């Protein structure tokens, strides 16, 4: 079956099925083991793409529809859960845990000029 | 590896030890050369679970072009013979 | 024997080469090797200038 | 009844699960069989060249040899400028560049801006 | 092609691959492995030949969803976690010729026994070329396989390469 | 060694200005370790033998024992030695609801019990129903087989057509 | 955190905000305020090296324990006492600004009642 | 300069007059010593450059170059005794005379002071080339590379002649030293933005810029083993070389006229990294990855910065090095198998494990690994075009993804895998071929030690 | 590799020990428990709490410093 | 000494007594004596071993000082042999206040180490000067491009002064 003739430089190439290599016979004793192919067999215009270290075609225990839908539902409901815990952070009772000295003015890189305004925390 | 290296009479040991366990036929009559259909006719099914039984004995598995092609206990260590390279 | 002669030519040559390039070498340029100044806790005497530093208050403190 | 499978080019349909297989016409047998004829005369003259001791060499393999020859050389050739090719070909081509030219351009001109008026923070920045 | 005797051994020769990946436990896959057995029997003695490929059919593709998602392979088949685990230490046998005359010196016993190996192929050539093109059809060959060694003497053609593969444990 | 690290985390995990779904899954997450631990030890160590009957189970190699018996102590002692000698550098939070302090204890031990349990379960000669959230799990959500197989096809299939040829 | 199901599926308003702890007026309120003492004015401090968070109130503990750990090297075991005696002043440190989350809380709900009594009044 | 113009012109008296079968080895030796002597041109100062004579001089960029261009011939020579073995002695030693007489026009093109003697022999590099590979290419398309490597070169130098000449007669002067401190701004006209395309255009299609390198694919491809190295080593480096040099005299212009140039590049250095992802052909894959390390230069020297600049020279003499070394390793297989295809002989490490390891150093350097000079120079270009924008970290952060994958995809594909079993004839590996692997990577190492001499005149 | 105590492989049966694999393996088991037992005695503090946590529901309002609602 | 102590400055070094009050010894103080004995005394031998070779034959290298020569804004417009010379100065200048940053960034780094936890307090003579010369750099070198000159450098600050007069002049009428 050539390609169709749409003027794109395929000529007339075979167009064999796009299957990747991993989809044949791994007992039949090929004259490339690796690639899987067939000295004088017409190779495939994208075989270089589907050797083993590439592109896989395998038929899959899921379908593709259902795999993706269950992969973007886990991703979506999860990205939208954080949000919701972000807006609603779990804090501890607790307070401003106070520190001296203007809060650490000076130990803060604070500008020993223009002091600044007093800070004072009481007993309690 | 370690592993201690099949010898050729051994593998045949552990073939026979394995057939005798089947429970459906019989020890005396099955020998190096007993046909699994002309010879004490067994089923053809059994083939599939003779050959797994094998597979789960020496690890490695048959492929199944050419487990159909084996009904004759000398013939499985031929076979396994000419798969672990043992030659003594 | 074994052990000494790797502790030897793998470690006593190496530390004295390394020494001697951080000694005489490394150490003679600006910066190159910059310790974190010691930590000087309430009530401790310096060895170079023989400083004493008063102890901290007295300590409001309770049992347990 | 069990969901059917349902293919896709990267998910190829099972061997078992198509009903192309199991159906055995004339015509099926006698192409399944042809198939295997002349994969078995390629197989033969290959078989030869291989395991002969008079050659030290690369067998020359005409099939690679039209693998490449369609992909490089045999292109332009066979190609026409039409409806699909010119469209193809200048959204691809001129299509990104033009992009990626409002982008910088846009960014480069607002950052210009930033700098002249000095609203843009360079305190530390002598090296560029 | 696959016959259809070759089909049902298959599909019964893998639902008892993933049935076993489902129990583990022995006990428990020798259990089901007979009533998956028994499944077989039951329909087994149909001879109709359009009914029999009406449930290999429904077989197939019930076998499908429950197969299991992560079958246990040997660690030797295609998939397995030590498939090919050695294709690198395997090396040609003609690699030897160029080896240099100062280290085939080592081996003075091995390379002997090779020289006889070669003068074997090299007069056993011209016969397996004879055999082979008179037991071809005219208009070629139509399928694999070759021809065994007839005569005394004689040896298989096309013999070389699979007698002489290195070995599947090479070090 | 874990304990010094591990547990003092969750109490300052628990104890913080922190997202709530982040604090949740971190919890889930610890139970999780016990289920697959003792997937290991129950399909590893107990029950009976599965393996092939011609094995060398050999154990004697002075190498095997004296690298394993190193981090053996190693694992018992570590965390009680660093952590006695590092100097401080934080405030740790040692005051806290009691069912915050020990919420890294009871769920590992809850998932140890209920692991446990769903380990036995197998034993039943009860059928298996396959669970799309048994599938989703054992491959590895789909991640591996749709981006692998999709970003792969989209990138190199542009390479031959759009930029070269 | 109990006092989050109050504030999250509750009243905002009876609820103080962490961000936002009290604004409310200087040490008024509370007869006779007593403002809280340091020991480790400025070159205490800044002489042992303390991290920027750890230096609050219990630098004299903190600093103290830090003298043990120097001299009892390599009794790590040792200067365990020291370790309770600061342990000890951080949970007082602890509860204190635990006490502000609470002295609010209800300040905040007094707050309310008397804007209530103005709003009902009619 | 004339302590190095003149040994180089008795190279071919030596190889004319030398024995019959000691053209190889007088040639070698002789060309090497005259490399050990370029060492000399490093006597740079930090405020003025090497000022020699009213022709020539040396600055931190020529010196590199230089150095690299002395380097090569040796190495040329190694590689072509092989496939030039049956050739008849009186052609051999043509082929030689083409080489000396190529290396005698680059050395004079890197240190003429004058801008017009630049373009002479700056054009003179063609005629050497193209009789290299019309005349001992191996395929029927070595004729039609020559034709569009000639014909895209003048296309662009013609309108250069042109510029050039009106520059001298409105400045009154093109010795470089003079424009200097003679340099004016350039106004915003229409005459002027012309004036700058024909300065630049000549020096883009040598680059080659992106959507003008059609020839490079071809001329690469189909030229012998020397033709292919000194071609990526050193004459890509003639139009960056010019194009460091004229921008001097282009400047505010370069602000906005560099727009159309830098997205050619930017993304063009997406579209040949991915190209190499499905080459065919290995000796094509290498060629196109040439392409994409050279836009780099393009953007570098377009923006003139300090960072720019000493990215930009450090990119092209590590590039010189690393790219020669894959076409000479390329090479070595198809002297074994006589032919192109990458697909066709794998599993190489099984059989040839050292020359392997020349591979796995080659593609190191090649996708820039750490602390080699490929990431030095690549480095610093992205540190200044971050400035420049930072959306091109995009951009050039997805370049490095790609060029990571075809970089080890051709290591994987020839090296790793099985070996073809009806390819027989894979003999070890010659001490020719060995020793041309490590007089490229050893000094492409060293230099990691002080990389200072490789940065340029901004240093 | 190492000493090689060199245990035959037996076929279909339990394998062979040796007197060093239990008794060192035994002595780290009970290692670990010795360990366990004696760190929880002496500070058990670290696994079920330091200090008691002040309910604050069981406080006054005079504590706290609240004025009187009568103002 | 090796470099002068007013260009790296280096507060006076306190080191606190011991003080040991654990009745084991100390390791390190054992190894300290091992060290010293097995490694500092022996390298000691060898370079005064070395040292004494140098003193035999002592010769000397000078630092090069460079005459004063007419800047940019003395020189005449297409004046190469002035415009030569005073380019020249500038090159030589540019290199030196490169130095110059390095300088001071090198001390800002070493306060950061020396002072330990409390950097971000006892740094702030250092990062004072830091940010003084990073902005006179800035300023003096920057956005001049690869082919920088003093004519470039003569031009920007021109229209930083203009930019300043212009402003000075009409901040009074605010
Ligand atoms: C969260 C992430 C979840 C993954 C979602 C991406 C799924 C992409 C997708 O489903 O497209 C696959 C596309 C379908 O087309 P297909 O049916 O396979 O081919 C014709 C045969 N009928 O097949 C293709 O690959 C075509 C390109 C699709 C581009 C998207
Ligand atoms: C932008 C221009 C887009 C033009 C799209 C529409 C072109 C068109 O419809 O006709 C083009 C013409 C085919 O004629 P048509 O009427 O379409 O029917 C088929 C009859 N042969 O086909 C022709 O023969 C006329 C030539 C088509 C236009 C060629 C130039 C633009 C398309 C090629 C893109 C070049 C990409 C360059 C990339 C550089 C950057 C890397
Ligand atoms: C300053 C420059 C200093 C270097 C001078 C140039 C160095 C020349 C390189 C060496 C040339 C060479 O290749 O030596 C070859 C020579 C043996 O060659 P040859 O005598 O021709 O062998 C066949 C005789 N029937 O070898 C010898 O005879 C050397 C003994
Ligand atoms: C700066 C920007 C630079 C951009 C450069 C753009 C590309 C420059 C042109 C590249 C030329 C491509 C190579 C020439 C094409 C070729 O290889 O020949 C093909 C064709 C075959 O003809 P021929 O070889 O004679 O006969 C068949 C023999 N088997 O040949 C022919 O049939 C005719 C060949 C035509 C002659 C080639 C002309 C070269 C380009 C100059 C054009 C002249 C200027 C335009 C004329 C004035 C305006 C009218
Ligand atoms: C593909 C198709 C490409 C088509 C390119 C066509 C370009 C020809 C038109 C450009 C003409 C430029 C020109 O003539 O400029 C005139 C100008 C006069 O000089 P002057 O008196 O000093 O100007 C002051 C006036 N008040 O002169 C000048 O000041 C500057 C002259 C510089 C020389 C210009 C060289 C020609 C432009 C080459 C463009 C590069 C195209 C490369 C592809 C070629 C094919
Ligand atoms: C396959 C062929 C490959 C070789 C192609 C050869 C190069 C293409 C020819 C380039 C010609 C120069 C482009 C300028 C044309 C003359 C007009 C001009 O120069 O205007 C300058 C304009 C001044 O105004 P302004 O933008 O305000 O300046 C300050 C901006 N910072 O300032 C500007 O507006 C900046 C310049 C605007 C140009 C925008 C270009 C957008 C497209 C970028 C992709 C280029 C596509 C090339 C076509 C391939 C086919
Ligand atoms: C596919 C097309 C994607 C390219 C789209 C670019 C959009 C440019 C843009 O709008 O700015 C994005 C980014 C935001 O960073 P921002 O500091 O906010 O500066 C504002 C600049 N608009 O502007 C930036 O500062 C660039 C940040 C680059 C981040 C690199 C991350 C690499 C991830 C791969
Ligand atoms: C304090 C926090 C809560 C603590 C309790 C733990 C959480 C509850 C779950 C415990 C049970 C458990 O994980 O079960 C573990 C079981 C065990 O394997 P199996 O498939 O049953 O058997 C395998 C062998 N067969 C086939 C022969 C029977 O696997 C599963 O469940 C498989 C599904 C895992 C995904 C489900 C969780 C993720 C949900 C999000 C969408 C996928
Ligand atoms: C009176 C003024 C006349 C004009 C000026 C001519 C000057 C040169 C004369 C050269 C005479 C000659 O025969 O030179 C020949 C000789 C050398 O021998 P060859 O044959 O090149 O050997 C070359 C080696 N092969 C023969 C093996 C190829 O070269 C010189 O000694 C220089
Ligand atoms: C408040 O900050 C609590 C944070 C802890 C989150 C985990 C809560 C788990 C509740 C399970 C019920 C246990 C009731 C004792
Ligand atoms: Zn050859």
């Amino acid at each position: 079956e050539p390609y169709p003739d749409d003027g794109t430089g395929y000529g007339d190439y075979p167009k064999l099925p796009d299957r990747s290599q991993q989809e044949r016979d791994p007992w039949y004793d090929w004259d490339h083991p690796d690639l899987r192919l067939n000295w004088g067999e017409p190779m495939h215009w994208d075989l270089d793409m589907y050797i083993r270290n590439r592109v896989d075609t395998s038929p899959t225990p899921v379908n593709w529809n259902l795999m993706c839908k269950h992969l973007f539902g886990f991703v979506a409901f999860m990205l939208f859960m954080f949000w919701v815990g972000e807006t609603y952070p779990a804090y501890q009772p607790v307070g401003p845990k106070q520190y001296p000295y203007n809060n650490l003015y000076l130990e803060r890189g604070g500008d020993p000029n223009k002091e600044p305004e007093p800070v004072v925390h009481y007993e309690i | 590896s370690d592993a201690p290296p099949l010898t050729l009479e051994g593998i045949k040991d552990r073939v026979l030890y394995v057939l005798k366990l089947y429970d459906k036929i019989d020890p005396e009559k099955l020998s190096v050369n007993s046909h699994f259909m002309k010879d004490l006719g067994l089923d053809s099914l059994d083939q599939v679970e003779i050959i797994m039984a094998m597979e789960d004995e020496f690890g490695f598995e048959i492929p199944d072009i050419d487990a159909e092609k084996l009904m004759c206990p000398q013939e499985i260590v031929d076979y396994i013979a000419d798969k672990k390279d043992v030659y003594e | 024997y074994r052990h000494s002669i790797f502790a030897f030519t793998h470690v006593l040559i190496p530390v004295w080469i390394i020494h001697y390039y951080l000694k005489y070498h490394v150490t003679t340029k600006p910066y190159t090797i910059v310790e974190k100044k010691p930590r000087i806790f309430p009530g401790d005497t310096i060895l170079e200038t023989g400083e004493v530093i008063p102890p901290m208050k007295e300590f409001p403190d309770q049992h347990h | 009844s069990f969901p059917k499978y349902e293919a896709s080019r990267l998910s190829s349909l099972p061997t078992t699960l198509d009903p192309a297989e199991y159906d055995i016409s004339s015509e099926t047998r006698k192409a399944q069989a042809e198939r295997l004829a002349i994969r078995s005369r390629l197989k033969r003259e290959y078989q030869l060249q291989y395991y002969d001791p008079s050659r030290r060499g690369v067998i020359e393999d005409p099939a690679l040899v039209r693998w490449t020859y369609a992909r490089s050389a045999n292109i332009y050739p066979n190609f026409r400028p039409n409806t699909k090719t010119s469209l193809l070909g200048a959204l691809f081509g001129i299509g990104p560049l033009v992009f990626w030219y409002y982008v910088f351009k846009t960014d480069r001109d607002r950052k210009e801006k930033l700098i002249q008026e000095g609203k843009l923070d360079r305190t530390f920045n002598i090296s560029y | 092609y696959l016959t259809h005797q070759q089909k049902v051994l298959r599909l019964y020769k893998r639902a008892l691959r993933h049935l076993e990946s489902w129990c583990i436990h022995r006990d428990k896959y020798r259990y089901f492995a007979c009533l998956l057995r028994a499944r077989f029997d039951e329909h087994k003695n149909e001879k109709d030949m359009v009914k029999a490929t009406q449930l290999l059919r429904e077989a197939e593709e019930e076998f499908w969803h429950g197969q299991h998602p992560q079958p246990y392979i040997f660690p030797e088949s295609p998939g397995g976690t030590s498939y090919e685990r050695y294709e690198c230490y395997k090396v040609p046998e003609w690699c030897l010729d160029d080896w240099h005359p100062s280290e085939k010196a080592m081996y003075p016993d091995y390379f002997a026994k090779r020289e006889q190996w070669k003068k074997l192929r090299r007069e056993s050539w011209e016969r397996e070329v004879k055999q082979l093109q008179e037991e071809t059809p005219v208009g070629g060959p139509r399928t694999e396989a070759l021809p065994p060694a007839r005569k005394q003497g004689d040896l298989p053609p096309l013999w070389w390469h699979i007698v002489t593969r290195p070995r599947e444990r090479p070090m | 060694t874990g304990f010094y690290s591990k547990d003092l985390i969750i109490e300052a995990a628990n104890t913080s200005y922190t997202n709530a779904w982040a604090l949740l899954m971190t919890l889930i997450a610890t139970s999780f370790t016990a289920i697959y631990s003792t997937r290991i030890i129950f399909f590893a160590l107990l029950g009976q033998p599965r393996f092939p009957t011609l094995v060398n189970i050999n154990e004697n190699n002075p190498l095997l024992i004296n690298s394993i018996k190193r981090l053996l102590i190693g694992s018992l002692f570590a965390g009680y030695i660093i952590s006695n000698n590092i100097p401080p550098t934080t405030i740790p939070q040692m005051t806290m609801p009691y069912y915050l302090k020990t919420t890294a204890l009871i769920v590992t031990i809850l998932g140890f019990i209920l692991a446990l349990e769903i380990s036995n379960m197998t034993k039943n000669l009860k059928y298996h129903y396959p669970s799309n959230a048994f599938k989703f799990s054992t491959l590895l959500g789909y991640f591996p087989t749709i981006m692998h197989r999709l970003a792969p096809y989209m990138n190199l299939s542009m390479s031959q057509k759009s930029a070269s040829s | 955190g109990a006092h989050l199901a109050r504030r999250y599926l509750g009243d905002a308003s009876v609820e103080p905000d962490p961000l936002r702890m009290p604004t409310f007026p200087p040490d008024y309120g509370f007869p006779e305020r007593k403002e809280r003492e340091m020991v480790a004015t400025q070159q205490e401090m800044n002489d042992a090296q303390l991290v920027l968070q750890q230096r609050d109130y219990c630098a004299h503990y903190l600093i103290r324990f830090l003298k043990c750990k120097r001299d009892s090297f390599p009794n790590f075991l040792a200067c365990k006492h020291e370790r309770h005696d600061w342990d000890y002043c951080e949970h007082l440190d602890y509860v204190k600004r635990m006490k502000e989350f609470e002295r609010e809380r209800r300040l905040l709900q007094r707050k309310k009642r008397r804007e209530q009594r103005e709003a009902d009044m009619a | 300069m004339l302590k190095y113009i003149i040994p180089t012109i008795m190279l071919m008296p030596l190889t004319w007059l030398s024995k019959n079968n000691m053209i190889w080895v007088n040639s070698t030796a002789h060309s090497l010593l005259i490399s050990f002597t370029s060492l000399l041109l490093m006597n740079q100062f930090g405020d003025n450059s090497l000022n020699f004579s009213l022709l020539f001089f040396s600055d931190s960029l020529s010196t590199p170059l230089l150095i690299l261009t002395m380097w090569l011939l040796p190495l040329m020579l190694m590689a072509s005794q092989h496939h030039l073995s049956k050739e008849n002695l009186t052609r051999k030693k043509l082929f030689i005379t083409m080489l000396i007489s190529l290396q005698l026009f680059l050395i004079m093109t890197f240190t003429a002071m004058e801008l017009i003697l630049f373009y002479i022999l700056f054009e003179a590099t063609l005629v050497p080339t193209l009789i290299i590979i019309t005349r001992w290419g191996n395929q029927t398309e070595r004729l039609n590379a020559g034709l569009y490597f000639l014909f895209y070169t003048l296309a662009g130098s013609l309108p250069l002649l042109v510029a050039l000449i009106y520059i001298q007669n409105t400045v009154g002067s093109l010795n470089f030293l003079m424009l200097q401190y003679w340099v004016q701004p350039v106004h915003n006209s229409w005459s002027n933005v012309f004036m700058w395309l024909a300065c630049m255009m000549a020096f883009m299609v040598k680059m080659p810029l992106y959507g003008l390198h059609l020839w490079l694919p071809k001329a690469h491809v189909e030229a012998p083993i020397a033709g292919s190295m000194v071609l990526a080593a050193v004459l890509l480096k003639l139009g960056g070389y010019g194009m460091l040099r004229i921008t001097l005299i282009l400047n505010p212009m370069t602000d906005f006229m560099a727009y159309p140039f830098i997205m050619l590049s930017l993304w063009g250095m997406i579209m040949t990294s991915s190209i190499c992802l499905r080459q065919t052909d290995l000796k094509s894959l290498i060629a196109y990855s040439s392409v994409s390390h050279m836009a780099l230069v393009i953007v570098a020297i377009l923006i003139q910065t300090p960072w720019s600049y000493m990215g930009a020279t450090a990119l092209m003499i590590a590039h010189g090095l690393t790219s020669s070394m894959l076409f000479c390793l390329a090479n070595s297989n198809y002297e074994r198998i006589h032919s192109r295809t990458m697909i066709l002989a794998r599993g190489l490490q099984t059989l040839l494990p050292l020359m392997a390891t020349w591979w796995l150093l080659a593609s190191l350097t090649n996708l820039a690994l750490p602390p080699t000079i490929n990431l030095i120079g690549e480095l610093f270009v992205v540190m200044s075009t971050f400035s420049w924008s930072n959306i091109t970290i995009i951009l050039m952060g997805v370049n490095m993804v790609i060029t990571a994958l075809y970089s080890l995809y051709m290591l994987i594909m020839t090296q790793r895998g099985k070996y073809t079993y009806h390819i027989n004839n894979i003999s070890p590996s010659f001490t020719r071929e060995n020793a041309l692997m490590s007089l490229h990577i050893l000094p492409l190492l060293l230099l990691t030690l002080n990389p200072k001499i490789i940065l340029g005149p901004l240093y | 590799a190492g000493g090689g105590a060199h245990i035959e492989p037996r076929y279909r049966q339990f394998p062979q020990l040796t007197r060093s694999q239990v008794i060192q393996a035994e002595f780290f088991s009970a290692t670990m428990w010795f360990w366990i037992l004696w760190r929880f005695w002496h500070d058990s503090d670290a696994v079920l709490g330091h200090f008691p946590y002040p309910d604050p529901s069981q406080w006054t309002d005079e504590e706290l410093g609240i004025p009187p609602d009568d103002e | 000494d090796s470099w002068d102590k007013d260009v790296y400055p280096e507060p006076p070094r306190r080191t606190p007594a011991p003080s040991p009050q654990t009745s084991l010894p100390n390791p390190i103080t054992y190894l300290t004596k091992a060290f010293d004995l097995l490694v500092d005394r022996p390298v000691t031998l060898v370079r005064e071993f070395i040292e004494r070779q140098h003193a035999k034959n002592k010769y000397y290298y000078y630092h090069r000082e460079f005459r004063r020569v007419p800047d940019i804004t003395e020189c005449q417009e297409k004046d190469v042999l002035c415009m030569f010379e005073a380019e020249m100065q500038w090159r030589r200048d540019y290199k030196v206040d490169q130095e110059i940053v390095n300088i001071i960034q090198e001390r800002l780094k070493a306060c950061q180490q020396r002072e330990g936890e409390s950097h971000r307090q006892n740094c702030a003579k250092e990062l004072e000067q830091f940010t003084q010369v990073v902005k006179a750099y800035q300023d003096r070198y920057h956005d001049l491009g690869a082919h920088y000159s003093a004519r470039k450098c003569l031009a920007k600050q021109k229209q930083r002064m203009l930019a300043e007069r212009k402003a000075a002049k009409e901040a009074a009428a605010a």
